C-alpha cells in the first residue's frame, strides 16, 4: 500500500528460512550459508493484518487451494501493488496472531490455516489445518530489522 | 541424461574423527524413486556394505567416521520406471580448531529475545535415534566448559536447552554432544551453536503531534492548508478522512499529498507529514472534521480539526 518493511523470522525451533529450487524451505544455516536467510518484507493493511513476501517484494506468499490440497505459494507479484479492497489479493494477506515473545499467521484468504514448518530440517514451508496437533510448528519469532 | 540434475547451494560442514549422515536433499515431490549415492564422479557409487567408512545405508551417506580428506562432491539419484533425478551436494569436514572443542566453520547461529525464556536446538540429530524413536542423551557445554543443566537455569529436553530468563550473560558458543552406537562401536557427535541475544525491542505505534482534536476559524470561499505531522516509521500509513471517506484523485477542490522526513539519529522516530489542500472552502466542510489516520501492524492514532465560521 504505502511502503514496506524487512522482517527476520526463525521458528521456535531456530529454523529459518531459505530457498530450495525457487520453492522456501526451513532449515539450518551454518555460517557461509547464513547469507542465504531470507528476510520478510511486510506492508501492513490494518493493525494485525499484513502482506507477505521476500526479495524487495518482488514475490509474495499465498494460499490457494486446488479442489480441497491449500497449499502455500510464492507468486511474482509486486507486494506494494496489492489492494485490500481487490477480492484476489486476499490470498497474499496474513493475520498476525501474538503469543508473547512469539508470532502466528493464519491465512485470510484461508481461513483455519496458519503458517508453520515440519519438526524435520530442510523441509517446505506450509500450510497447517490443524495448529492443536503439534506435529507441526506454528510459533514464530518476527522481529523488524 | 535422462536425469533432471540438480546442484544444492547449502554446503554443510561437519567435525572430523565423528560419526555423519547426509540424506538426500529432495522436496517431497521427488520421494517416488529409490536413492542411490555416488562419490565424485557420477558413475562410481558409493560402498553398501556397512563395514566400509563412507558407505550407504538406508539412503543416506554415512561417514563412520568422518575425516577431513572426505570432503567434496557426492551425488544422489532418485530413480524411476520413467523419472531421474541427480543431485550433487558439498560435504566438508573441518577440525576443531587450536585447543578449541569446535571450529567456527561448523557454526549454527541461534538467537533469543532476552528477558524471556527461550531454547537452543542442537541440529541435525534426528538422524541418530535408536530403534526406539529416542534421541541420544545430549550433554551441553558453554565455551567447551561443561554447563551445569539443574531445572532451574538450564534445562536439557530432548534435543534442546530450555534457557530460562535470557540475558546478555548467556551469550556463548555451546556446544552439544552425544554418542551414537553404529554396529557395536560408539562414536561421538557434536554441534557447535553460537547463542546471540536480541534487545526485546519496542513496537512503536504512530503517533500525531498534529493536528490534536482543535476547531479553526476559516472564512468561506477562502483557500487552506491542513497539515498532519506524524512520529513514526517512514513505512506508517498517514492519511486524510473527511466523513469517514478518503480524499480521491477526482475532488477538484481536495488533494492531498505526502512527504517524509528521515531522522537522523533515530529512524523509528521520522516524520511522515500529509498536508490536506483545500482549494476553496465550501458551505460542507464546517459540517465534518478532517481526520487525520496512522496506522501500522501494531495499531492506529486518530486526530482532527473541526472548521468553524470566524466569529
Ligand atoms: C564463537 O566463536 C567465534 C570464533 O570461533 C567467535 O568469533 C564468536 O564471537 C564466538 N561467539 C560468541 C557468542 O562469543
Ligand atoms: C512537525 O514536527 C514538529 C511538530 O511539533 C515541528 O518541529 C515541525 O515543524 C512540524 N512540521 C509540520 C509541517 O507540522
Ligand atoms: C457523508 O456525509 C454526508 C453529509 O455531509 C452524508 O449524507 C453521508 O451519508 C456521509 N457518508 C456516509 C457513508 O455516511
Ligand atoms: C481525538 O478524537 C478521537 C476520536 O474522534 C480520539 O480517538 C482521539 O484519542 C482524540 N485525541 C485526543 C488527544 O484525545
Amino acid at each position: 500500500s504505502s511502503k514496506m518493511q524487512a522482517f527476520r523470522i526463525w521458528d521456535v525451533n531456530q529454523k529459518t528460512f531459505y530457498l530450495r529450487n525457487n520453492q522456501l524451505v526451513a532449515g539450518y544455516l551454518q555460517g557461509p550459508n547464513v547469507n542465504l536467510e531470507e528476510k520478510i518484507d511486510v506492508v501492513p493493511i490494518e493493525p494485525h493484518a499484513l502482506f507477505l513476501g521476500i526479495h524487495g517484494g518482488k514475490m509474495c506468499l499465498s494460499c490457494v487451494k486446488s479442489g480441497d490440497e491449500t497449499r502455500l505459494q510464492l507468486e511474482a507479484v509486486n507486494i506494494t501493488d496489492l489492494s485490500e479492497n481487490r477480492k484476489q489479493d486476499k490470498r497474499f494477506a496474513f493475520i498476525r496472531s501474538d503469543s508473547g515473545p512469539t508470532t502466528s499467521f493464519e491465512s485470510a484468504a484461508c481461513p483455519g490455516w496458519f503458517l508453520c514448518t515440519a519438526m524435520e530440517a530442510d523441509q517446505p514451508v506450509s500450510l497447517t489445518n490443524m495448529p492443536d496437533e503439534g506435529v507441526m510448528v506454528t510459533k514464530f519469532y518476527f522481529q523488524e530489522d | 541424461d535422462k536425469c533432471k540434475e540438480r546442484e544444492e547451494k547449502i554446503i554443510l560442514v561437519s567435525s572430523a574423527n565423528e560419526i555423519d549422515v547426509r540424506p538426500c536433499p529432495l522436496n517431497p515431490n521427488e520421494h517416488k524413486g529409490t536413492i542411490t549415492w555416488y562419490k565424485d564422479d557420477s558413475k562410481t557409487p558409493v560402498s553398501t556394505e556397512q563395514a566400509s567408512r563412507i558407505h550407504q545405508h538406508k539412503e543416506k551417506l554415512w561417514f563412520v567416521p568422518a575425516k577431513v580428506e572426505d570432503s567434496g562432491h557426492y551425488y544422489c539419484v532418485v530413480r524411476n520406471s520413467s523419472y531421474c533425478l541427480r543431485i550433487k551436494i558439498s560435504a566438508k569436514f573441518v577440525e576443531n580448531e587450536p585447543n578449541l572443542c569446535y571450529n567456527a566453520q561448523a557454526i549454527f547461529k541461534q538467537k533469543l529475545p532476552v528477558a524471556g525464556d527461550g531454547g537452543l536446538v542442537c541440529p541435525y540429530m534426528e538422524f541418530f535415534k535408536n530403534e526406539n524413536n529416542e534421541l541420544p542423551k545430549l550433554q551441553w557445554y558453554k565455551d567447551c566448559k561443561p554447563l551445569l543443566l539443574d531445572n532451574i537455569h538450564f534445562s536439557g529436553v530432548k534435543d534442546r536447552l530450555i534457557v530460562m530468563n535470557v540475558a546478555e550473560k548467556h551469550r556463548g558458543n555451546y556446544t552439544c554432544h552425544a554418542s551414537y552406537t553404529y554396529l557395536g562401536k560408539q562414536y561421538p557427535i557434536t554441534r557447535v551453536i553460537e547463542f546471540i541475544t536480541l534487545e526485546e525491542n519496542k513496537p512503536t505505534r504512530p503517533v500525531i503531534v498534529s493536528p490534536a482534536n482543535e476547531t479553526m476559524e476559516v472564512d468561506l470561499g477562502s483557500q487552506i492548508q491542513l497539515i498532519c505531522n506524524v512520529t513514526g516509521q517512514l513505512s506508517d500509513i498517514a492519511y486524510w478522512k473527511w466523513n469517514g471517506s478518503v480524499i480521491d484523485e477526482d475532488d477538484p477542490v481536495l488533494g492531498e499529498d505526502y512527504y517524509s522526513v528521515e531522522n537522523p539519529a533515530n529512524k523509528r522516530r521520522s516524520t511522515l507529514i500529509t498536508v490536506l489542500n483545500i482549494s476553496e472552502i465550501e458551505s460542507r466542510f464546517y459540517k465534518h472534521p478532517f481526520t487525520c489516520f496512522a496506522k501500522n501492524t501494531h495499531g492506529i492514532d486518530a486526530a482532527y480539526i473541526q472548521l468553524i465560521y470566524p466569529v
